[PDB]
DNA sequence: GTTGCTGACTCATCAT
DNA sequence: CATGATGAGTCAGCAA
């Protein structure tokens, strides 16, 4: 059946579906609502309705970037971890080879 | 009446103490404003721990970091200075084979 | 029935 | 006004 959003939208006699009213891009919503003789409180339930459905996306966009911070945060450990250990094993090398000649020319 | 506090630290059997000339609604509107505070709580420890675990990844990473960029550093001078002796080293060598 | 989590939505801000 | 990011709070639904 219809949502609350849809119901509250036709309630008001709003001419648009609900999945327009959040997802058309800006310069069409613009456009849209310029060819319109809406009162306060139409606009306001428009508005409301356009926010709501935006904000919920960027919330959950907000949570799977925390997710995925944190994947690359480990991922940089990771990494660091082996660069430590691949500089270690150059300067053991580096520093073999230089006792080594320092040794030779006592 | 009853704070905030006074409510979400309060045990179950405790909140049973607390019923004096309330309504059967007032009872059960009592316990769920308990449950929402109890929620309030759980939300902010969730976020807690999280931020928790991130400022601890970065703070690692950040030591790490300057670790490695250390270590970097210090084994290009190092390099250099032993390109620069072993080059110094075989022309010896290449004079001795002159002799 | 309660507890502890957590995804989802909403409001209130901050920024462009 | 439009837009997006984000902490705090709220509710719903889950497993224990």
């Amino acid at each position: 059946h219809l949502t609350r959003d849809e119901l509250r939208a036709k309630a008001l006699h709003i001419p648009f579906p609900v999945e327009k009213i959040i997802n058309l891009p800006v310069v069409d919503f613009n456009e849209m609502m310029s060819k319109e003789q809406f009162n306060e409180a139409q606009l306001a339930l428009i508005r409301d309705i356009r926010r709501r459905g935006k904000n919920k996306v960027a919330a959950q966009n907000c949570r799977k970037r925390k997710l995925e911070n944190i994947v690359e945060l480990e991922q940089d450990l990771d990494h660091l971890k082996d660069e430590k250990e691949k500089l270690l094993k150059e300067k053991g090398e580096n520093d073999k080879s230089l006792h080594l000649l320092k040794k030779q020319l006592s | 009446s009853l704070t905030d506090e006074e409510l979400v630290t309060m045990s179950v059997r405790e909140l049973n103490q607390h019923l004096r000339g309330l309504s059967k609604e007032e009872i059960v509107q009592l316990k769920q404003r308990r449950r929402t505070l109890k929620n309030r709580g759980y939300a902010a420890s969730c976020r807690v721990k999280r931020v928790t675990q991130k400022e601890e990844l970065e703070k690692q990473k950040a030591e790490l970091q300057q670790e490695v960029e250390k270590l970097a550093s210090e084994n290009a001078s190092m390099k250099l200075e032993l390109d620069a002796l072993r080059s110094k080293y075989e022309a010896l060598q290449t004079f001795a084979r002159t002799v």
